[PDB]
């Protein structure tokens, strides 16, 4: 073992290390939302703070790794593997950028995704308070029960997008589709208007959405289209005006089958098997809270 | 908040 | 009865061969998951792919339902009548399918939707897997007790159809109603320029939908057209923009009618109802799991 | 007593006879459906058969109604004073409409509103169905536990009113509302063109809403207006697109306030008061229950 | 102290004194709501009734004000502190404006939001109800318990604000962006009219928003611009439509970004984070109901 190891890792281990460990994770992370919020630019005004102190936090950071392993006798695969891996791997990142900074572009511009995840290092905060931690901890041995109803209405979510691109994937292909009116049965005109011409029971109502697609090619045009759709249909957004009520009004006497089609998978998906998610969830949480 | 209903009756008839 | 059957029948029972059939099943209905999202045209790219794909699939689903009917001596009333008799149904129709790909179209165009029932073949893997059985199982002894509070549900989506094609199925069908505002009252003119012609205090704004309608015809036209209005605003979807507010706001002085209509509906359907039918569902499953 | 009342009151409680009595209910309220389904308009196509059936279902209804009466002795004081109050206010009001049809208009234009009272005849299907009654008498017994609840978020609601009133009451009353872009600072401009005129970083955006009023005028232009507007923010239909991001983005700098107001309502109203208003209300169902 | 204290402070908290002052609120409140309904313009119609009126019960107000402190011996810091410390603050702002009513403008015409302070007077019905007191400790004792998810929630919508501001900042800066058509391939053109320029595979749909925007400056322009839109993402308010589809069909190939985003932040935060920030709620509130 390494003769400075013992005290210097039950120092790491201290209270007032790690509240301030903590206090330097969430001013980085703060760091981070400032600088989206005033200065969020392509041409930053002012880069060589949001720079500097990128790389002064990573030098803080990477500090803290050094005496976190100095303290474990530099192994990490023994004690605390997960959050030492993530610490390392975030810290490793962080390194990258520093010497992204001085000395060159190293990484293709391909990749900056991974610059990009600064953001993430706030998780680090969930170990040392032991709230946070309880929660995510929770979170995570609730989610393997979750597992079997959300592939059960994963599932049935694909078999309404393979129906959905088979039917409606070329609704209004043409750009427009035609609804028939009740004009002369309800009284706005008279019969003979019709059959001469001055009135008509078919409008031709344009099908283009505000993306410059037509109905059926953006929103059943293929699986993964369809599939997205539905998701957007199975948390509720503008299911009906958007996505519903084209089709339903499109067809003329076979309403019965789009109206049955989106309120079968509103009924079934949405109310009994978000519910059936959400309860086993909330069911496996309160399972480990006591 | 069925879900969270069904829960606390879960674990407190249980517990009984 | 088969002289090796009961030898066959342990076969079929063998924990790896419900394995395999599943993987087959899963692999089926990705491969049409496929179809749908890099080949979904109508003159589709790969044809031959899709369709000697299917072939190939069917007559191993048919093999195996083969192998199933061979170890229970071919009778499949006896033992397991409800799964062998969906699975009978989907290999039926899909030798259909097999003879309609080889040798004429056998069925009319008309019912093309049986040939979509490949997809529902992924019906079959909840059998083998002891999770989305317990699950669909549950649902299903579940879906009794909520029947009381649907039909309950659906008796006042009825009255306020009936209702609402009696108020609002003529709202707005010249395409058009006014509204009035208090621009002289609020400041925005002075009550001489009313008087004289330069103000007016109302607004002929336009009724027509993205449908190409009315709002009555189409929102509340006749009984099922309401009954799906409230369907969607039972889903709370665009309930107050685009089918309460133009009622509320199309009557000048008797606003309290489509306010109390809409609030009155919303308040009893939506929270109350369809809150006890959730929680009796999940009140049902949590019996069953317990 | 009356010489005929134990056998005839007994003879009208029997199964048999409630049975039917809730099969000629459900004949009448599906005759009602159908009215509004193929024969909605003004001027009717088939408008004998509705009157006639209204009018033999009505006798009927009658005809039950004395029958109840001649059993228990017709005070219906003393026995299910609820119900026999119901049963004769609907049979009396059809009796008027019998009257109607046949030998004059009796009532005034004014009120049809009770001529539509029929829809509501349904309702005394609750009492022979012993499921519906259990689910109509928890909802019965569990709403004045709600009423507290309630209360308060109404409370809140009103406040949000009248806080709404005073700020937003004159939003875009001009018809359009000015908002400020970043144009220079995040590249699409150089600031030069601004000085010069070229660019602008302002965009009058107009306030007209597809009812012809202006923002403030529609959301919050009173109390009541205001109080509806909260409304469908409580139940969260496009209360950002419509009802908040003209006011957030209408102030330059101060856009805390309208984003505080509606983020602090949603917060407070919807998830808190909505969730207690609704556990609360299943608490005292699921007492009822059990 | 005083000599009377004693009678007078056990007349105050007389159980009669009490629901008049009471009522003295309520109609308070509900003349503050007629204000706003029946007269909210800048201009007012009938101005000295509505300020003679909260004269009037400024002047009751600091009388029972008044009652209250000369029964506590006028300290009000050892008996009910809180409720005493509201009290003497509402009263104190309402004996400012009847000064600013009589003799000046005491205040800046900046601060008026503190005049606006009148609504939050129904607040004091609170104390001497029972029932909806007991409502609003169990909320307050509630809460805390909730802070914890509330900040794992917040942490997760500020990590998604930055990755948005970071991708989605710039997008439809032009006004307009393009998607892509795959109209050779379905059926609606032939490949010969796209290469000789018939027909084309793109459209340059506009990217203004209804606030004059871009699409990116607006939903994702800065961080609070994003987190806002993350707020009403996180409620469901058309964060398909208006937000993610827009963004989802920008990219020609890579749609599995947005899609990931948006649909990783709906299941997420939406479902599970609100489901247990209001399933700790209501569970902390059934713990102070028992």
């Amino acid at each position: 073992w390494l003769p400075h190891q013992r005290k210097v890792f039950d120092f790491y281990a201290s209270q007032g290390v790690q509240y301030f460990t903590a206090f330097l994770i969430v001013s980085n992370f703060i760091f981070n939302c400032a600088e989206k919020e005033w200065d969020p630019y392509t041409d930053q005004l002012y880069q060589g703070l949001w720079r500097w102190g990128e790389f002064a936090f990573n030098t803080m950071f990477l500090i803290e790794l050094l005496i976190n392993f100095y303290g474990i006798a530099f192994c990490f695969w023994r004690y605390n593997w997960a959050w030492n891996t993530f610490d390392l791997v975030v810290v490793a990142i962080g390194t990258l950028t520093m010497a992204e900074a001085i000395g060159g572009n190293f990484m293709p511009p391909s990749m900056a995704l991974i610059r990009n995840l600064r953001a993430f290092r706030i998780f680090r905060l969930f170990k040392r308070i032991k709230s946070l931690n309880k929660i995510i901890v929770s979170l995570g041995k609730a989610i393997p029960g979750v597992a079997n109803a959300f592939v059960i209405m994963v599932i049935i979510m694909c078999i309404y997008a393979i129906l959905g691109v088979e039917f409606y994937h070329m609704t209004g292909s043409d750009g427009t589709y035609v609804t028939y009116n009740d004009n002369v049965k309800r009284g706005l005109c008279t019969g003979d208007e019709v059959e001469l011409g001055q009135c008509s029971l078919n409008q031709t109502v344009s099908s283009e959405t505000a993306r410059g697609y037509t109905y059926g090619e953006e929103y059943y045009g293929t699986f993964f289209r369809a599939l997205y759709t539905l998701f957007q249909v199975l948390t509720g957004e503008s299911w009906s005006e958007a996505v519903a009520r084209p089709a339903v009004f499109e067809s003329h006497y076979d309403s019965f089958g789009p109206v049955l089609f989106y309120v079968s998978f509103i009924i079934i998906c949405q109310i009994v098997l978000i519910n059936v998610v959400v309860a086993v969830l909330l069911d496996k949480m309160v399972e480990e809270d006591d | 908040i069925a879900a969270i209903h069904n829960a606390r009756r879960k674990k407190r008839e249980a517990a009984a």
